[PDB]
DNA sequence: GGAAGATCGAAAAAAGCACGCTACCGCCCGCGTGG
DNA sequence: CCACGCGGGCGGTAGCGTGCTTTTTTCGATCTTCC
RNA sequence: UGGCGGUAGCGU
C-alpha cells in the first residue's frame, strides 16, 4: 500500500490508516526516538507538521514541490490546537504568552 | 556519484554545519539560479553542493563572504540606479 | 504566531475568562435537524454562536460570496467567514447552580480537601447533596467547619435559631472558599509549624504551606475551583459523522453535553416554579452527577454508559491513556508519502542501494513527477499530468527514473528498538511487488526474510535529502552505538562460501603446481584444470603502508591454496597477505574487515565489503553444499556408552533398594552419571565428525579436517553451534520439568533417529517455557524501553569542556577467581579526569585531559596501571546538559562526541535493545567455606584487624576484611570477601601458590574471638535468670546457653551475659588497646561450651552464635528493580555515623540500636525488627557505611550514607553483571547517563541567604546556580542533599509539565501544574516534538542557539 | 495514669499493562405521553 | 394513535464481586512516653 | 467520495 495525497481525518486533519481506506503509514513513537537518536532534525519536522496535519503547510508543500522548490514552512500542527482547545474546554487556563 | 561523505565531514567538521551549508548551497543552485562551479554530470543540486564541499571551494566562510559581497555590490548598483 | 511561541502558561480559568472565550450561550439540547441538514439554533451545533456551515456563505442565504466577507447577517445573525472558524470557537453553558471541578476533588491529594483541611469523605458527602455543612455558626457551639446531619441540623436550627448558616452543597463550598483568608491561614500555619516540632505535624503541613504559597503567588482564586459557567468544545472537534443513509454516527461528547444541557434546563425550570426543597435538591445532585460524567466519566462511581452497554468517552478519558490524544495523534502520527511492503533479499544490490517496486515509486513520487512533467511542457496543467500518470506512458517512466536518481528513501521496521532501526537507501526501479533489501543490512534491521514488512518514507525538502545522504545513510552507520563493534558483518551463505574457498585438501587436482599470479589461478580454476582446495605456490605482490603513508610493493613466492589466491583479487592494496592465508571463519572475516577499516578507511571498506559479498555468494553457489541424512554420522561407541551408563545407574538404584543411600543422593548420582555419559557421547561424536575423512596422498593414507557439510556449517560459524550439533547427532541431554527440576532420565535418542512419545512430551515443557517467556518478555521490554527513553529525553550535549577536576574511579572488575572485564575496554573512549601517573615513579604517564584511544590504552596496559580516574556524566558540572569532554568518545564514530548529540536517547535505546535477550521468569543450594586461590601471586589483606592464635595463624576480627591475590606485575588478579572470625594460612605479603587454602571459617556459626589471654570470669550471667545450663546427652555435658530477652527476666534481660577476661589474680585485663575494661558481651541465643575459670589465649573462640545459612531475580525484573530504585524487601541496616554500638531496652519486642559518636551525641536510636538478625556485636566501633546486618542493599541508603559515586558504581556494576550474564555487551556510559538523569533532585538542609524553603525539594541545577550566585555576592550558600528518585517518579517530577503529561501519568501532573500556575519553557526534545518545531538536538541545535542569542540581544 | 504521638498493619484506591497489520460488528432505541 | 422525548442498566429490598503488580493514602487498632 | 468505537485474528 502506498499513498501520496489521500483523505484526512475530520478531528485531527491527519492521514487515515489502512489499505482499504487508502491511508498512510503510522510514524510510531520509537520512530521519533530513532530520528532524535540521529542528528536529523528537519526530517522530524517533515514527519510531524508539513506532511501530516498542517493544512497550510500541506498546501504550501504541494505547491512548492509542483513548482520544484524544496522549501519548507513550519506552521502549527492542528493536533496541538485540538489539544489546546480541549484542555481549555475544562477549567484549565492553558494559553499562549505574548512573548 | 557520492556514497560516502567521510572526506566531506573531515573537511567541514562536526557533521552538522555541513548539512546547513550544503542546504544553503543547494537552495542557491535550485531557486537562487546560481552556477555550479564543479562540472554537472547529470546530477541534481544536493550532490553538487556536497562535491563542492568536498573540493573545498565552498564552506561557511566563503559562502557568507560571497553573500555579503553580492549584497553590497547590488546595494551599490541600486543606489547608482536611483541616483 | 510562531515567534509568539516561547512558553506555555496554564492556570485555573476564572468565570470571567470563560465568558470571554465563549461567543454565545447554549440553551437547548438539540443538534442539526434530521429533516434538513441545517443546524438548529442555540443547540450543540449552531450557526450564530459558532462559525457558519460552508465557506463564505450565510445560513439564510443573504450573502454567498467573498464580497460580503466578515459581515454579520441580521435575518439569522451568522458571520460570513470560513468553516475553519468552527474549530477555534467555543460557547459557555450557564449553570443554574455552582458545581465543583472534579480534577481538583478526586485526584489524590484532594486540592479542595487539602485547602479546606477536611477529610475527603466529608467533602464528598457534603458535596453530593446529602449532608449539611456549617458556614458560620455564630457565637454558639457550632464551629466554623462542622458537618451536620439532617436531624442534627434541625435540632441546631431550633436550639440556636437562624443565626447559624448551613447551606446545602457546592454553593456552601464556594462560600467557604471565598470566606477563607489566604495570607492569614498561611502565616498561622507557618507559626504552628514553627512551634509544633511533631513528626505528624512535620508532614501534611509543609504541603499545606506549599499549596497556600502557590495559590497566593499565582492569580488563581480558591473559588475558581468551583465551576459556575462551563466551556464547550468547538463543534468541529465533536463532529456528527454522516453514516450511510439517513443515519448519523453518535458522538459520546455530544450525548454528554445534551445530558448536561437538559439537566440545566430542568433545574432552571424547577427553580423558576419554586419546587419543594427535596425536588430541587435531587435535581442539583443529578446535575452534579451529569457534571461528573462530562468532566471525567467513571472517576467517582459508575460510568454513564449508552447504547453499547459500555462506558462512554468523556474529555478526561481520551485526553489520557494509550489511545489518548496526547500520545496517539500527537507524539506519533500517520504521515503521507509513505508505504509498506514485504521484503525479499537481493544480492545484486550495492550497500547504499535498495529495490523499490515500480508501482510504489510511481505512487510515492507523484508530486515530483507532476512537477517534472510541468517543467518539461508535456502536460499543460496538473490535470493533464494526472491523466498522463494514470495512463502510464513511457515518458512518465523516464521522468520517474530521472526523479529517483539520487533521492534517498527511508526504510524502517515496525518494532524499531535500537537506533539503527531506520536507515535510508538510494532506491532503484525493479519489477515485482516486493521491496528488495540488501543482505548485509538485514542483521542491522533484525529482520529475517520470512514475511517481515518494511515501511518506506520519502523526504522532499533539501534539508531532509541532505539528512538522508549524511546521517540516514547506511554507509555512515558502520559501528554500533552501544559497544562500538561493527554492525555490518558477513553471515550465513557468504561466510560459508569463503570457508569452501579456503579449506585445503591434500590430493586435490593440481597439487604441486607453481603459478605466477592470481590471474593464472583463476584461469586454471575456471578451465577445470585444478580444484579450489589444491595447495600450490604463487607469486604474491603484497602492498604495505610505510612512513608518510606511501605504498610499498613486495613480491614473494608464497605457499597457499588457489582459493586464497582468488580471494586475494578483491582484497585492496593495503592489507597484508597473512589476513587471507587462514581457514577464513566468521571471526576471521570480521577481523579482516576491521583491519581493512582501520588501515585504509571507510571508502575502500565499503567496496571491499561489496566485493567479498559477491565472491562469497558466487562461490557458495558453485560449492553446492547440501545437507543429507547420510552426512549425519552417529558415533559407533555411543550405543555401547549408553549401555554402560544404564549399568551404572542400575548399581546406584540397587543402593537405594538396599537402604545404603537416600533418594536425594541417588537422584544426584543419577544426574551426575548421565551428565558424564552425555559429555563422553558428545566428545566421541565430535571426534568422529571433525576428522572422519581419510585421504591418500601419493602413497600411504593420511588424516585431514573432514569435508562433512554439517561440520562445515559448524566450524565456519555460518549457522549453528556445538550445542545444536550435539542435540543433532549426539543426545538431546537432561531435560527439565517446568518447575525447574531435572528429569531423572535423559533423552538418549538422536534427532536423526526416532524419538519416542515420552521424550517429545518432556521436551515440550521446555519448548513452551521458552515460547511463553519470549511472549511475555516483549511487553515488559517495550515498557522498560519507553520509561528509559522518557527519563533521558532532555540530556543533550551543550558545552565543550566543564573544567571540572572530579571524576569516577576505574579499576578492572573482579568477582573472585576471574577478571570479568579488563580495564582496557572499560576505560576506552573516556577522557581522563586527572593526570595518570606511572606506578612507583611519580611520573606523568598520561596528561590530565586526553581522550584515551587505542594507543593510549596500549601504553596504559604496558605500564601495568590498574586505576584510572575518568570524567563521567554524573560529575559533569554543566547544567541543563552535559559537556563533550565529560561524556567521552562517541561509540559510532572514533572522533570525540560532537556538540548537540542527544546522548540520552542513544543511551535509552542501547539499554533497551537487549531487552529481548534477557529473561524475566525466575529459574529454579551449595555451601562453601574454605577459600582456594587459582593464580599464584602475592597476598594482601585490606580493612583487617588480625589476632595471632595459639598455632600462630592469623584470625580476622574485622567484618569488612577483603583478601586480594595480586600478580607479580602489580595488578590484582583475585578478590574475595573473608568473613569475620576466619583463620588465615599466611600473613600479608607472602607469595603463595595456586590451589592453596588461604582461609577457613565456620559455615553455620560465628565465633567470638578474644584479643587478650587470661581466665574467663562469668560476669553478669546467672543460671536460669540469664543463661540455662542445657544438658546435651550426645555431648554428655551441660553447656550454658544465653536466653532470649523474653526468656530472661526483666533483670535477666537487663543483665545480659558478659564474658570478662581476668588474670589469675582476678582483676580485669582491660585490653592493651584501650583503658576500658575487657568486656565481651555475649549476644542473645549464644551457646558457650567453655566453663567458668578456664584459661584461654589471645585469639581463642570464646563462644559461638548460630545463624541461618537465596535471591533469584532474573534478567528483566532485576533491571527494572535497579532502575526504579525499588526498596528491597529486606533492606540491610547500615550505620549513619561512626561510633560505638549499644543495645537499649526492647520496644514492642524488638531491638533498639544506639550509635554513640566519640564526640557528638547519638542521633539515631532507630528501631530494629527482632526477626532480623544482627551482624554487629554488642560493643563495636562501627564506621559510617558499614553493614550492621546482612541483606540486600538499598540504593537510597547508599546515596545518603556514601557519595553519588558509590551509587553510580553499584548501579553500573549490577546492571552490567545482569547484561553480561546473558552474553550481550552494553557500554557503561549509557548507564551512567541514566543514573545522572536519575539524580536530578536535591533537598535543602539550611535555607541560607537563598529563598528556598527549608524542607523543599528542587532541581539540583537551580541549587548550583543559586549557590554560585550567592558565593559571587559573598552570601552564604544553601546546603543541599542529593536525593534518589525512581525513573517514573523522576520523569514525573521534571519541571516541564508537558513532558510529564507525555508520560503515563495524566490528570495528576496537569492538576498540580494548574493549581501551581506552572510556566513551561520549550527546552526539551519531547516538548518540541509535541510543538512541531525543530528539536534542539540535531541540526536544530544551531537554530535553537541562534534563537537564544537573538532573544538575549533583544533583552 | 491514662491520653496523645508514633507505629503497624490491613484496607482501599489509582495506575499501567511494546508495536505495527488484517478481518468484521454496531454506530441507535425502546418505552412513555400530547395533539 | 402517531411523533417527540428522554435517558439509556442489568438486575434487584443493591451493587457492580472473583487466579497482577506496584505505589500512595487512610484509618483503625495498638504501643508507648510523657502534663 | 463521508470514519468512531468495539471484537477476533496475523507478523515481530
Ligand atoms: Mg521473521
Ligand atoms: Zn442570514
Ligand atoms: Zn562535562
Amino acid at each position: 500500500h502506498a499513498r501520496s495525497t489521500g483523505s484526512y481525518s475530520l478531528v485531527t486533519q491527519q492521514p487515515l490508516g489502512g489499505k482499504a481506506q487508502f491511508g498512510g503509514q503510522r510514524f510510531g513513537e520509537m520512530e521519533v526516538w530513532a530520528l532524535e537518536a540521529y542528528g536529523a532534525a528537519y526530517t522530524l519536522q517533515e514527519m510531524l507538521t508539513v506532511k501530516s496535519d498542517d493544512v497550510n503547510g500541506r498546501t504550501k508543500m504541494y505547491k512548492n514541490i509542483v513548482d520544484g522548490n524544496h522549501q519548507m514552512e513550519p506552521g502549527m500542527p492542528e493536533s496541538f490546537n485540538v489539544l489546546l482547545k480541549e484542555i481549555r474546554s475544562l477549567g484549565i487556563n492553558i494559553e499562549l504568552e505574548d512573548e | 556519484a557520492r556514497v560516502t561523505v567521510q572526506d566531506a565531514v573531515e573537511k567541514i567538521g562536526n557533521r552538522f554545519d555541513l548539512v546547513l551549508v550544503a542546504a544553503r548551497r543547494a537552495r542557491q543552485m535550485q531557486v537562487g539560479g546560481k552556477d555550479p562551479l564543479v562540472p554537472e554530470e547529470n546530477d541534481k543540486t544536493t550532490v553538487i553542493a556536497l562535491r563542492e564541499i568536498e573540493e573545498g571551494l565552498i564552506n561557511n566562510q566563503i559562502l557568507d563572504v560571497r553573500e555579503r559581497q553580492e549584497q553590497q555590490e547590488q546595494e551599490a548598483a541600486e543606489l547608482q540606479a536611483v541616483t | 504566531k510562531t515567534e509568539e511561541f516561547d512558553a506555555i502558561k496554564i492556570a485555573l480559568a476564572s468565570p470571567d475568562m470563560i465568558r470571554s472565550w465563549s461567543f454565545g450561550e447554549v440553551k437547548k439540547p438539540e443538534t442539526i435537524n434530521y429533516r434538513t441538514f441545517k443546524p438548529e439554533r442555540d443547540g450543540l451545533f449552531c450557526a450564530r454562536i459558532f462559525g457558519p456551515v460552508k465557506d463564505y456563505e450565510c445560513l439564510c442565504g443573504k450573502y454567498k460570496r467573498l464580497k460580503h466577507r466578515g459581515v454579520i447577517c441580521e435575518k439569522c445573525g451568522v458571520e460570513v467567514t470560513q468553516t475553519k472558524v468552527r474549530r477555534e470557537r467555543m460557547g459557555h453553558i450557564e449553570l443554574a447552580s455552582p458545581t465543583a471541578h472534579i480534577w481538583f476533588l478526586k485526584s489524590l491529594p484532594s486540592r479542595i480537601g487539602l485547602l479546606l483541611d477536611m477529610p475527603l469523605r466529608d467533602i464528598e458527602r457534603v458535596l453530593y447533596f446529602e449532608s449539611y455543612v456549617v458556614i458560620e455558626g455564630g457565637m454558639t457551639n457550632l464551629e466554623r467547619q462542622q458537618i451536620l446531619t439532617e436531624e442534627q441540623y434541625l435540632d441546631a436550627l431550633e436550639e440556636f435559631g437562624d443565626e447559624f448558616d448551613a447551606k446545602m452543597g457546592a454553593e456552601a463550598i464556594q462560600a467557604l472558599l471565598k470566606s477563607m483568608d489566604l495570607e492569614q491561614e498561611c502565616e498561622q500555619l507557618r507559626e504552628e509549624l514553627n512551634e509544633t516540632n511533631s513528626e505528624t505535624k512535620r508532614k501534611k503541613l509543609t504541603k499545606r504551606i506549599k499549596l497556600l504559597e502557590a495559590f497566593v503567588q499565582s492569580g488563581n482564586k480558591p473559588e475558581w475551583m468551583i465551576l459556575t459557567v462551563l466551556p464547550v468544545l468547538p463543534p468541529d472537534l465533536r463532529p456528527l459523522v454522516p453514516l450511510d443513509g439517513g443515519r448519523f454516527a453518535t458522538s459520546d461528547l455530544n450525548d454528554l453535553y445534551r445530558r448536561v444541557i437538559n439537566r440545566n434546563n430542568r433545574l432552571k425550570r424547577l427553580l423558576d416554579l419554586a419546587a419543594p426543597d427535596i425536588i430541587v435538591r435531587n435535581e442539583k445532585r443529578m446535575l452534579q452527577e451529569a457534571v461528573d460524567a462530562l468532566l471525567d466519566n467513571g472517576r467517582r462511581g459508575r460510568a454513564i454508559t449508552g447504547s453499547n452497554k459500555r462506558p462512554l468517552k468523556s474529555l478526561a478519558d481520551m485526553i489520557k491513556g494509550k489511545q489518548g490524544r496526547f500520545r496517539q495523534n500527537l507524539l506519533g502520527k500517520r504521515v503521507d508519502y509513505s508505504g509498506r511492503s514485504v521484503i525479499t533479499v537481493g544480492p545484486y544490490l550495492r550497500l547504499h542501494q535498495c529495490g523499490l517496486p515500480k508501482k510504489m515509486a510511481l505512487e510515492l513520487f507523484k508530486p515530483f513527477i507532476y512537477g517534472k512533467l510541468e517543467l518539461r511542457g508535456l502536460a499543460t496543467t496538473i490535470k493533464a499530468a494526472k491523466k498522463m500518470v494514470e495512463r502510464e506512458e513511457a515518458v512518465v517512466w523516464d521522468i520517474l527514473d530521472e526523479v529517483i536518481r539520487e533521492h534517498p528513501v527511508l526504510l524502517n521496521r515496525a518494532p524499531t528498538l535500537h537506533r539503527l532501526g531506520i536507515q535510508a537507501f538510494e532506491p532503484v526501479l525493479i519489477e515485482g511487488k516486493a521491496i528488495q533489501l540488501h543482505p548485509l543490512v538485514c542483521a542491522a534491521y533484525n529482520a529475517d526474510f520470512d514475511g517481515d514488512q518494511m515501511a518506506v518514507h520519502v523526504p522532499l525538502t533539501l534539508e531532509a535529502q541532505l539528512e538522508a545522504r549524511a546521517l540516514m545513510m547506511s554507509t555512515n552507520n558502520i559501528l554500533s552505538p552501544a559497544n562500538g563493534e561493527p554492525i555490518i558483518v558477513p553471515s550465513q551463505d557468504v561466510v560459508l562460501g569463503l570457508y569452501y574457498m579456503t579449506r585445503d585438501c591434500v590430493n586435490a587436482k593440481g597439487e604441486g603446481m607453481v603459478l605466477t599470479g592470481p590471474k593464472e589461478a583463476e584461469r586454471l580454476y575456471r578451465s577445470g584444470l585444478a580444484s579450489l582446495h589444491a595447495r600450490v605456490k604463487v607469486r604474491i605482490t603484497e602492498y604495505e603502508k610505510d612512513a608518510n603513508g606511501e605504498l610499498v610493493a613486495k613480491t614473494s613466492l608464497k605457499d597457499t591454496t588457489v582459493g586464497r589466491a582468488i580471494l586475494w583479487m578483491i582484497v585492496p592494496k593495503g592489507l597484508p597477505y597473512s589476513i587471507v592465508n587462514q581457514a577464513l571463519g566468521k571471526k576471521a572475516i570480521s577481523k579482516m574487515l576491521n583491519t581493512c577499516y582501520r588501515i585504509l578507511g571507510l571508502k575502500p571498506t565499503v567496496i571491499f565489503a561489496d566485493q567479498i559479498m559477491y565472491t562469497g555468494f558466487a562461490y557458495a553457489a558453485r560449492s553446492g553444499a547440501s545437507v543429507g541424512i547420510d552426512d549425519m554420522v552417529i558415533p559407533e561407541k555411543k550405543h555401547e556408552i549408553i549401555s554402560e551408563a544404564e549399568a551404572e545407574v542400575a548399581e546406584i538404584q540397587e543402593q537405594f533398594q538396599s537402604g545404603l543411600v537416600t533418594a536425594g543422593e541417588r537422584y544426584n548420582k543419577v544426574i551426575d552419571i548421565w551428565a558424564a555419559a552425555n559429555d563422553r557421547v558428545s566428545k566421541a561424536m565430535m571426534d568422529n565428525l571433525q576428522t572422519e575423512t581419510v585421504i591418500n596422498r601419493d602413497g600411504q593414507e593420511e588424516k585431514q579436517v573432514s569435508f562433512n557439510s554439517i561440520y562445515m556449517m559448524a566450524d565456519s560459524g555460518a549457522r549453528g553451534s556445538a550445542a545444536q550439533i550435539r542435540q543433532l547427532a549426539g543426545m538431546r541431554g537432561l531435560m527439565a520439568k517446568p518447575d525447574g527440576s531435572i528429569i531423572e532420565t535423559p533423552i538418549t535418542a538422536n534427532f536423526r533417529e526416532g524419538l519416542n512419545v515420552l521424550q517429545y512430551f518432556i521436551s515440550t515443557h521446555g519448548a513452551r517455557k521458552g515460547l511463553a517467556d519470549t511472549a511475555l518478555k516483549t511487553a515488559n521490554s517495550g515498557y522498560l524501553t519507553r520509561r528509559l527513553v522518557d527519563v533521558a529525553q532532555d540530556l543533550v550535549v551543550t558545552e565543550d569542556d566543564c573544567g571540572t577536576h572530579e571524576g569516577i574511579m576505574m579499576t578492572p572488575v573482579i568477582e573472585g577467581g576471574d577478571v570479568k572485564e579488563p580495564l582496557r575496554d572499560r576505560v576506552l573512549g573516556r577522557v581522563t579526569a586527572e593526570d595518570v601517573l606511572k606506578p612507583g615513579t611519580a611520573d606523568i604517564l598520561v596528561p590530565r585531559n586526553t581522550l584515551l584511544h587505542e594507543q593510549w590504552c596500549d601504553l596504559l596496559e604496558e605500564n601495568s596501571v590498574d586505576a584510572v580516574k575518568v570524567r563521567s556524566v554524573v560529575s559533569c558540572d554543566t547544567d541543563f546538559g552535559v559537556c563533550a569532554h565529560c561524556y567521552g568518545r562517541d561509540l559510532a564514530r572514533g572522533h570525540i562526541i560532537n556538540k548537540g548529540e542527544a546522548i540520552g536517547v542513544i543511551a535509552a535505546q542501547s539499554i533497551g535493545e537487549p531487552g529481548t535477550q534477557l529473561t524475566m521468569r525466575t529459574f529454579h543450594a551449595a555451601a562453601e567455606s574454605s577459600i582456594q586461590v587459582k593464580n599464584k601471586g602475592s597476598i594482601k589483606l585490606s580493612n583487617v584487624k588480625s589476632v595471632v592464635n595459639s598455632s600462630g595463624k592469623l584470625v580476622i576480627t574485622s567484618r569488612n576484611t577483603e583478601l586480594k591475590l595480586i600478580d607479580e606485575f602489580g595488578r590484582t588478579k583475585e578478590s574475595y570477601k573473608v568473613p569475620y572470625g576466619a583463620v588465615l594460612a599466611k600473613g600479608d605479603g607472602e607469595q603463595v601458590a595456586g590451589g592453596e587454602t588461604v582461609a577457613n571459617w565456620d559455615p553455620h556459626t560465628m565465633p567470638v574471638i578474644t584479643e587478650v589471654s587470661g581466665f574467663v570470669r562469668f560476669t553478669d550471667m546467672i543460671d536460669g535468670q540469664t543463661i540455662t545450663r542445657q544438658t546435651d546427652e550426645l555431648t554428655g555435658l551441660s553447656s550454658l546457653v544465653v536466653l532470649d530477652s523474653a526468656e530472661r527476666t526483666a533483670g535477666g534481660k537487663d543483665l545480659r551475659p558478659a564474658l570478662k577476661i581476668v588474670d589469675a589474680q582476678g582483676n580485669d585485663v582491660l585490653i592493651p588497646g584501650t583503658d576500658m575494661p575487657a568486656q565481651y558481651f555475649l549476644p542473645g541465643k549464644a551457646i558457650v561450651q567453655l566453663e567458668d575459670g578456664v584459661q584461654i589465649s589471645s585469639g581463642d573462640t570464646l563462644a559461638r552464635i548460630p545463624q541461618e545459612s537465596k535471591d533469584i531475580t532474573g534478567g528483566l525484573p532485576r533491571v527494572a528493580d535497579l532502575f526504579e530504585a525499588r526498596r528491597p524487601k529486606e533492606p540491610a541496616i547500615l550505620a549513619e555515623i561512626s561510633g560505638i554500638v549499644s543495645f537499649g531496652k526492647e520496644t514492642k519486642g524488638k531491638r533498639r540500636l544506639v550509635i554513640t559518636p566519640v564526640d557528638g551525641s547519638d542521633p539515631y536510636e532507630e528501631m530494629i525488627p527482632k526477626w532480623r538478625q544482627l551482624n554487629v556485636f554488642e560493643g563495636e566501633r562501627v564506621e559510617r557505611g558499614d553493614v550492621i546486618s546482612d541483606g540486600p542493599e538499598a540504593p537510597h541508603d547508599i546515596l545518603r550514607l556514601r557519595g553519588v559515586h558509590a551509587v553510580t558504581r553499584y548501579i553500573v556494576n549490577e546492571v552490567q553483571d545482569v547484561y553480561r550474564l546473558q552474553g550481550v555487551k552494553i557500554n557503561d556510559k549509557h548507564i551512567e547517563v541514566i543514573v545522572r538523569q536519575m539524580l536530578r533532585k536535591a533537598t535543602i538542609v539550611n535555607a541560607g541567604s537563598s529563598d528556598f524553603l527549608e524542607g523543599e525539594q528542587v532541581e539540583y541545577s537551580r541549587v548550583k546556580i543559586a549557590n554560585r550566585e550567592l558565593e559571587a555576592n559573598g552570601k552564604v550558600g544553601a546546603t543541599y542533599s542529593r536525593d534518589l528518585l525512581g525513573i517514573t517518579k523522576a520523569s514525573l517530577a521534571t519541571e516541564s509539565f508537558i513532558s510529564a503529561a507525555s508520560f503515563q501519568e495524566t490528570t495528576r501532573v496537569l492538576t498540580e501544574a494548574a493549581v501551581a500556575g506552572k510556566r513551561d519553557e520549550l527546552r526539551g526534545l519531547k516538548e518540541n516534538v509535541i510543538v512541531g518545531r525543530l528539536i534542539p538536538a540535531g541540526t536544530g541545535y544551531a537554530y535553537h542557539q541562534d534563537r537564544m542569542r537573538r532573544r538575549a540581544a533583544g533583552e
